[PDB]
């Protein structure tokens, strides 16, 4: 088998910045195929050949390596440039992908409007309970969320989902949904859940009350 | 009148000079400049009957000879006089010329006209003589001889009557642009590369003439292949002739196209006609993008074939790759145009392509052939299903005997090139002393001692008796101690050598004690026993230790997988080195590299230089090609450590070139030439062509085998070669022969077609695993299990039959060799008796030879039960790394199944060792020999199928337990065994069968049980059977004349079962009614059609009231298999059987009228009306009369006499004693009760409703009654 | 120009087997050597075995070792990729490949076959009303959102103030809780128009036909 490792896993670059990525593999073979992947679409050869550039390409894209060290080297970063992508290669079998980086954005790190709703009374009619809150378009992904009942803090029940880098200004939104039962939701009055960034020290707590 | 001793060169053949003065030794040809201030020079001079000579120059002038300026030079030596003009002198001097101009004409040299090329690409160029292209370096890494895209405008040959360049390492041009060349041929080709790799060059981009041009040697680089350029890009190519050896094993991911003459054929105006040539072309394809044409292929861009006709064949890895005879890929990258596809017109090959289709890779509805022709090879291409399975695409025009004839369309035959360059030995008299009868003696003893006054190499002559072998001519003897061949002189100077061995041309040599009776530094000279001659291995005694002490330690600092090393070594980066396995060779040879660089320099050039400069001209000689020394050394002793009795031929082959003659030429030489040949050429299995390229013309020597064959007349004469082959292999080969005097006799002949000798088949030619003699012979230990038998060549892996039970040590070593003699039994008796059946002069093709290889599958002893490991390569198994691995045979290797190419077989369901799968070695044989082999001389059923002619027809039963009328001709049982019960089948083959009459004789009787007990049944059934038993009981056979793809014809008539209807079963009323309905019983039989050539055999007591004869020339699978088993049953198998299942009587079917059109060929259709009258004319007019005779003649014969001596216990576990079935009446009326009881209450589900089933059980108690009352089936009246 | 099609987005039991096909087109089907990858969220993407469609080639990778086999119908030109003892973790979007020139991509890939394995029945999703806390009310904009919670299987789309409103809303991605599918998403609006005017979310999801809206409330 040979492996193939791209790195890092993840880079943020601000537009016109130099981007690389590293990828290693186990054995040494004459030619790498690079692939560009969008999120959630198939994806399509950008370089191939380890230096052949693919057509429907922009310059600034480039690709060198020998021996089991081989690279991409894009000399500046664009919006369209936020991708996957991975050195393929099918020089030997069996044909193996790059282990996967994909590019993204250098942006400033916006401070989010954060969210808390109740359970709803056909949620309640069902016997259960779902409160849930967001994380207005703030970056950078890095956030973290607590949970509370009756404004006492809780870490279960809890699901959190983020959202991926936007598109228009790519900053990222975010939701996480406190579920207990209706018994749990009508014993505590209170529900809170408060988000922690670097961009506002003070953590950002909402909440709503169950007589409200 | 005594003359004194002194050094003298007698075969001066040149002079050459080179200097250190640049710290590089160069060669100074001309142009060497007024006598330089310092002479650093050191003069090597050739001989063409000894090793060049070396001496540093001790004075140069330069005088002017006839007011002609000519360098001259002197050496000093120790004792160098020369006879000068008749004239003795003291020390060795020459005069080198000034200057040459034959480079401003291209016709004398080749690096001269490599030269005269690169100055001008746009010339017109001629040759003088044929040359050697191996003047030029090569390069470390240059492409091709001219760099040059645009050359060669008119490179001509006519000015000759033909001339040609042999030894090319390299394409010629590299790329042609408007460039005319023809009448140029090359021999000794051996370029490989990298790159798009062309013969001629890499491309021809404009129009380019290649006419008349006949390139042949080897030819096969890692990337592209074409036979003359890579590609054909708008160039006009005719006429042209390529045979030589093209395979790329390489596994390269790219679609590398390979052709005949072009790997791509991309030219509108461009076309390819009339053109010839041959190959031993091979590939994997891999990819349907990669296509190989046979002849150029990948037909594109409207490339048109005018009558071209190649003969070479095609052994192709990948059956999913597209590859052809004539055509790789019609189709196109652009738009599908009839016409862009290309023309083929008037197009023949006898390719036997494998994996590949007959003539174009690509089929479309608009192929663009309308002249196909095809000659009779083989075109079988494997499906690699679940099951394995091989068969032709039966899509190709084919053609009969008249192939030549087809080859007189082709207009040219070649040209006769002359011979390249001689430069001959002229081979003394004209001296105080010399008589003519000696004279040979003289030329044999100047052999003895070299650098002797001509005088006193004459003096020694004179000492010689009348009775001396040196009368007999003497080839060039050789000095060894103990027989250790010793090469060493600077170790074992000191020493006596034991004996000295006078080869002569009879091949045989004569031993003399030697002794250091005199020592002399400048030489050491020895005693030649009593006799009183004196004796001098060809050394000076310089001092090598010097250069010992440099030399190892940069070559000691090597790696297997260097990459350095890779660079060197003609190989890509991506490319596993495994092939080579010689990891374990490079790591033994470093180990011994001092002792073994000590055996290397110790004869390998003649210097008296004392002076150390001198010295280090040979130092730079070895670091250059360090990683290749290793390389070579490493090969070299990895396939020659093998010793003919006491004596290592590593040492004969490695040193010591001379023995064989040809000592001129440098064996230091010869192993760094050998490391650079490249790994196509140093691939194991290539090891037999690098005999050719590398082993050949430097020992002056034709084949492998021949101067091994030489060597058993020079060492262990009187035991024979063959004996010296079995002897010395570590594998265990056994050799059984047949008990006929006649065949056993033959096996006796060593000459081929009847010699038994595994020697000598493998050596035989027609054998592709002749290569498999080196791995053998090295093989560490027995982990081959090898056996011989008529017609076969049996191989197999310790390690496959290894597994709990069978332990690695003793205990399998012990079964496994056990089992082989048991195997090789049964095989021999197998074939001992097809021989009996055999009297029909078919004995001609008798000893065929194939293969028996193992599935590799190389257990473990921890392993509970057979492995179903692939171990495809790079395993700890010794048998894979030691023989099978070097000796490549890349297989399909199934999970589960043993196939057959028709050349060779293969077992992975079963083992070649095991006792069943001796049945499946049988099936195998029945797969392949049967063409011309069983049958007598005349192909198989036009539909009869080639697995249809086993399962029923032809194969041992799969067990004696096993109930189906058959021979069981391969499995012989004791009688006291307990196999006795229900054994079914014959328990002696071969005592019972002495001829094919006595055959003829077995199955009457044996088929006479068989329809007495099938009336038994039918008349208890249409007589005493209910109306609803009588639906069951019974079933109705009909036939589907359905279209099949192979065939446009639908005529081949397939037989298919379903349950006779109700209305039907009514209507019975008779047994004739049975043999009109044409319905048998359903008891072991179910409606679900049989496919053709599908897997339908006859059970021992099924009964068959069917005849349902096709008039069309196919009738099916059961009825053509059941009706041929009473055709046996009724007339010999020549006599009857041959006749319904080989198509003979396709003439007398023309001269009838009846034809089925084969291979778009208008061919002859065969039917059983027609085949029903040839074997009976008027006897029976249909086979209903012929099987009703059957029956009446039969009623008689049951009715007249039948013995009371039945006696069975078909009866439960309690044993019954004695039926004592005196009379058939009383047979019936137990038979009427048991099988109305079969009739009620039946199960006729779940499984095994017969062998539980009570008339089956009453069928096989009166049968089994009969075969144990009876010695044999011979008579049951 | 080549256009390959592969087979509908199908779903599957564990412990089972399925076969899925590539449509083709503009090229020589046979002529151009096919190929076949599996696409799983969680891993890269990882080839699993090209197919020669001429001659019906087959090459496998020893992950895939038996577990799958290729078969090709070159009359139809469209491949067929066969998978046996299929399990949750075959689950995933497949994609056939045409080699030109030594290389599978760009050309061509198919649009994709997101094969999934399961043992859970369809199921319609659970929707609640989403916003605010203590202050995200007050500004120009609070957004409002509806649950997709424990439903089976994928696919979904939804529709706000009862279909008036589709856009300002953002989708969120989707992720999987005890075996059935969750997934959510936002209505970014003006706060000054809500809860003074009023939204309903319409979503239709065709596998389990759900259409239910959940009205939000301050």
């Amino acid at each position: 088998e040979e492996v193939l490792t791209q790195s890092p896993a993840i880079m943020s670059a601000s537009p016109g910045e130099k981007v690389t990525m590293t990828c290693s593999a186990s054995s040494s073979v004459s030619y790498i195929h690079w692939y560009q992947q969008k999120s959630n679409t198939s994806p399509k050869l950008w370089i191939y050949a380890t230096s052949k550039l693919a057509s429907g390409v922009p310059g600034r894209f480039s690709g060198s390596g020998s021996g089991n060290s081989y690279s991409l080297t894009i000399s500046s970063m664009e919006a369209e440039d936020v991708a996957t992508y991975y050195c393929f290669q099918g020089s030997g079998y069996p044909f193996t992908f790059g282990s996967g980086t994909k590019l993204e954005i250098k942006r400033a790190d916006a401070a989010p409007t954060v969210s808390i709703f109740p359970p709803s009374s056909e949620q309640l009619t069902s016997g259960g309970a779902s409160v849930v809150c967001f994380l207005n378009n703030f970056y950078p992904k890095d956030i973290n969320v607590k949970w509370k009942i009756d404004g006492s803090e809780r870490q279960n029940g809890v699901l959190n989902s983020w959202t991926d880098q936007d598109s228009k200004d790519s900053t990222y939104s975010m939701s996480s949904t406190l579920t207990l039962t209706k018994d749990e939701y009508e014993r505590h009055n209170s529900y809170t859940c408060e988000a922690t960034h670097k961009t506002s020290t003070s953590p950002i707590v909402k909440s709503f009350n169950r007589n409200e | 009148t005594e003359p004194e001793k002194k050094l003298e060169l007698r075969n001066v053949s040149d002079i050459e000079l080179y200097s250190q003065t640049n710290g590089t030794y160069r060669q100074h040809v001309s142009l060497d400049g007024i006598p330089e201030n310092t002479d650093t020079y050191f003069v090597k001079v050739k001989s063409s009957a000894f090793k060049d000579v070396y001496i540093p120059v001790a004075s140069i002038t330069e005088e002017k000879r006839n007011g002609q300026s000519v360098y001259k030079i002197t050496a000093k030596a120790e004792k160098l006089q020369q006879e000068l003009e008749n004239k003795y002198v003291d020390n060795f001097t020459f005069y080198l010329d000034k200057k040459a101009k034959e480079e401003n004409t291209n016709f004398t040299s080749f690096s001269n006209l490599v030269k005269a090329i690169n100055q001008n690409p746009s010339g017109t160029y001629h040759l003088a003589a044929s040359l050697n292209a191996n003047e030029v370096e090569l390069g470390p890494d240059e492409r091709s001889y001219i760099k040059d895209t645009f050359t060669g405008r008119l490179i001509g040959e006519k000015d000759g009557k033909n001339y040609a360049i042999y030894n090319l390492k390299k394409p010629l041009f590299e790329n042609l642009s408007g460039a005319t060349v023809e009448k140029l041929s090359l021999k000794n080709v051996a370029i490989s590369g990298k790159n798009d790799i062309g013969s001629l060059a890499n491309e021809a981009t404009n129009g380019t003439k290649i006419k008349q041009v006949h390139v042949d040697g080897v030819l096969a680089g890692e990337r592209g292949v074409g036979g003359l350029l890579a590609k054909a890009d708008q160039s006009s190519i005719a006429e042209s002739s390529f045979k030589g050896r093209i395979v790329n094993t390489y596994e390269t991911t790219d679609a590398y196209n390979i052709g005949g003459l072009v790997g791509h054929l991309t030219g509108k105006n461009a076309s390819i006609a009339k053109s010839k040539a041959t190959v031993t072309i091979s590939s994997n394809t891999n990819r349907s993008d990669q296509t190989v044409g046979g002849l150029a292929g990948l037909v594109d861009q409207d490339a048109h074939i005018q009558n071209s006709y190649a003969e070479g064949d095609i052994n192709n890895v990948k059956h999913f790759g597209k590859v052809a005879g004539v055509a790789g890929y019609l189709w196109d990258r652009t738009s599908g145009e009839e016409k862009h596809a290309g023309e083929l017109t008037n197009v023949l090959s006898d390719v036997n392509v494998t994996n590949g289709n007959a003539i174009t890779g690509y089929h479309y509805t608009g192929m663009k052939v309308a002249n196909t022709f095809s000659s009779k090879a083989n075109r079988v291409f494997n499906v690699t299903l679940e099951k394995d399975e091989v068969v032709s695409k039966e899509s190709f025009e084919e053609r009969g005997t008249m192939l030549d004839a087809s080859q007189i369309v082709s207009k040219k035959a070649e040209i006769n090139p002359l011979t390249l360059p001689t430069v001959e030995p002229l081979s003394f008299s004209k001296i105080a002393h010399y008589q003519a009868n000696r004279a040979l003696v003289y030329k044999n003893i100047e052999k003895l001692l070299p650098f002797y006054n001509k005088s006193t190499i004459v003096k020694y002559g004179n000492l010689v008796k009348e009775n001396s072998l040196l009368y007999q001519k003497e080839l060039l003897s050789a000095v060894m101690m103990k027989d250790d061949q010793v090469i060493t002189d600077i170790v074992s100077n000191k020493q006596t050598a034991n004996k000295l061995l006078l080869h002569y041309n009879d091949h045989s040599s004569e031993k003399f004690d030697l002794k250091y009776q005199t020592d002399f530094a400048n030489l050491a000279e020895y005693n030649l026993g009593n006799t009183g001659l004196l004796y001098t291995p060809n050394q000076f005694l310089y001092d090598r230790d010097s250069i010992v002490k440099e030399v190892l330690p940069e070559l000691q600092k090597l790696d297997y997988q260097s990459d350095a090393i890779r660079k060197t070594l003609g190989i890509s980066p991506e490319v596993k080195l495994t092939e080579l396995y010689l990891e374990d060779q490079f790591s033994k040879t470093k180990q011994n590299l001092g002792d073994s660089l000590k055996k290397l320099l110790s004869a390998d050039a003649g210097l008296a230089s004392d002076n150390s400069v001198t010295r280090g001209y040979l130092v730079d000689k070895i670091k250059n090609n360090k990683e290749a020394l290793l390389l070579g050394l490493t090969y070299l002793e990895r396939w020659y450590n093998f010793n003919y009795g006491q004596v290592n031929v590593k040492d004969l082959v490695m040193y010591h070139p001379d023995f064989f003659g040809k000592g001129n030429t440098s064996p230091l030489d010869t192993l760094i030439e050998l490391g650079k040949s490249g790994f196509n050429n140093l691939l194991a299995k290539n090891n037999v062509d690098t005999y050719g390229i590398s082993l050949a013309s430097q020992h002056g020597a034709t084949d492998l085998f021949s101067t091994l064959e030489h060597y058993r007349k020079v060492f262990l004469p009187n035991t024979s070669n063959n004996d010296w082959f079995k002897s010395e292999t570590k594998a265990y080969i056994v050799e059984e022969k047949s008990t006929i005097e006649e065949v056993k006799t033959k096996q006796g002949l060593a000459g081929t077609k009847y010699s038994i000798g595994v020697y000598d088949r493998i050596t035989s030619a027609t054998w592709k695993y002749r290569n498999m003699v080196l791995p053998l012979l090295t093989l560490p230990e027995r982990s081959v299990f090898v056996i011989s038998t008529m017609s076969s060549l049996g191989f197999g892996a310790y390690d496959r039959y290894r597994s709990s039970d069978h332990k690695a040590g003793k205990a399998l070593n012990d079964f496994v060799e056990e089992n082989a003699r048991e195997t090789a039994k049964r095989q021999r008796d197998h074939y001992d008796y097809w021989y009996r059946i055999l009297d029909e002069q078919s004995r001609e093709k008798l000893y065929r030879t194939i293969l028996l290889y193992d599935a590799y599958k190389f257990g473990d002893d921890t392993t509970s039960g057979k492995a179903t490991a692939e171990a495809k390569f790079d395993s700890s198994n010794p048998a894979m790394k030691n023989f099978f691995g070097p000796v490549g045979n890349k297989v399909v290797h199934n999970q589960h199944g043993a196939y057959a190419t028709g050349d060779g077989v293969y077992y992975m369901s079963y083992r070649m060792l095991d006792k069943d799968g001796a049945i499946t070695y049988t099936h195998e044989m029945t797969h392949d020999s049967d063409q011309d082999i069983y049958l007598g001389g005349y192909g198989r059923r036009n539909g009869l199928g080639p697995e249809f002619f086993a399962k029923g027809l032809l194969q041992a039963p799969d067990q004696p337990s096993d109930a189906t009328i058959t021979i069981n001709s391969i499995l012989k049982h004791s009688k006291s065994d307990s196999t006795e019960g229900s054994r079914l089948q014959v328990l002696d083959p071969t005592e019972r069968f002495q001829n094919a009459a006595d055959l003829q004789n077995y199955v009457h009787n044996m088929f006479d049980l068989i329809y007495m007990m099938e009336y038994l049944e039918g008349q208890s059934i249409v007589n005493k059977l209910s109306v609803y038993q009588k639906m069951a009981a019974l079933r109705k056979i009909e036939n589907k004349y359905v279209k099949d793809p192979a065939d446009g014809n639908e005529v081949y008539a397939t037989n298919v079962v379903k349950e006779l209807t109700e209305a039907e079963a009514r209507n019975l009323n008779s047994f004739e009614s049975l043999i009109d309905h044409n319905i048998l019983s359903a008891r072991e039989y179910q409606s679900g059609d049989y496919e053709r050539n599908g897997y339908y055999t006859i059970k021992l007591f099924a009964p068959i009231y069917s005849a349902l004869s096709s008039e069309k020339g196919t009738p099916g699978d059961l009825m053509g298999r059941r009706i041929a088993y009473e055709l046996l049953a009724a007339k010999g198998f020549k006599d009857g059987m041959v006749p319904y299942i080989s198509n003979q009587y396709e003439e007398d079917a023309k001269q009838q009228g009846q034809t089925i059109n084969l291979y778009g060929k208008e061919r002859g259709l065969v039917t059983d009306e027609l085949v029903l009258k040839k074997v009976f004319d008027g006897k029976y007019k249909t086979w209903a009369e012929f099987k009703t005779a059957m029956y009446q003649e039969r009623v008689d014969q049951f009715g007249n006499l039948k013995q009371v001596t039945f006696k069975d216990p078909t009866k439960p576990w309690p044993s019954y004693g004695t039926k004592t079935i005196n009379n058939v009446d009383e047979l019936q009326a137990l038979m009427d009760q048991a099988v109305l009881k079969d009739a009620e209450g039946p199960r006729w589900s779940n499984y095994d409703p017969e062998i539980d089933s009570a008339v089956h059980k009453l069928k096989r108690a009166i049968f089994k009654a009969y075969l144990d009352q009876t010695n044999d089936f011979r008579s049951s009246i | 120009e080549v256009q390959l099609q592969q087979s509908g987005p199908e779903l599957e039991k564990p412990g089972a087997s399925m076969k899925i096909s590539c449509k083709a087109s503009g090229y020589s089907f046979t002529g151009y050597n096919m190929n076949w990858v599996k696409q799983s969220n969680g891993k890269s993407l990882e080839w699993i075995g090209s197919i020669d469609p001429y001659t019906g080639g087959s090459n496998y990778n020893q992950k895939f070792m038996g577990k799958a086999t290729l078969t090709v119908d070159k009359s139809s030109s469209t491949a067929y990729m066969q998978l046996k003892s299929l399990t949750s973790e075959d689950s995933a979007v497949y994609y056939c490949a045409t080699v030109v020139g030594r290389v599978y991509a760009m050309d061509y890939w198919g649009q994709g076959t997101s094969v999934t394995v399961s043992s859970a029945k369809t199921t319609p999703p659970s929707v609640y009303p989403l916003a605010p806390g203590s202050a995200a009310q007050t500004n120009s904009m609070v957004t409002l959102g509806c649950l997709v919670k424990g439903y089976f299987p994928e696919p979904v789309t939804v529709t706000w103030n009862s279909g008036s409103l589709s856009s300002g809303v953002h989708t969120f991605p989707a992720v999987l809780q005890s075996d059935l599918y969750t997934l959510s998403s936002s209505v970014t609006v003006p706060s000054s128009t809500w809860p003074s005017e009023t939204v309903t979310c319409n979503v239709a999801h065709p596998a389990s036909s759900t259409k239910v809206d959940k009205k939000i409330v301050p």
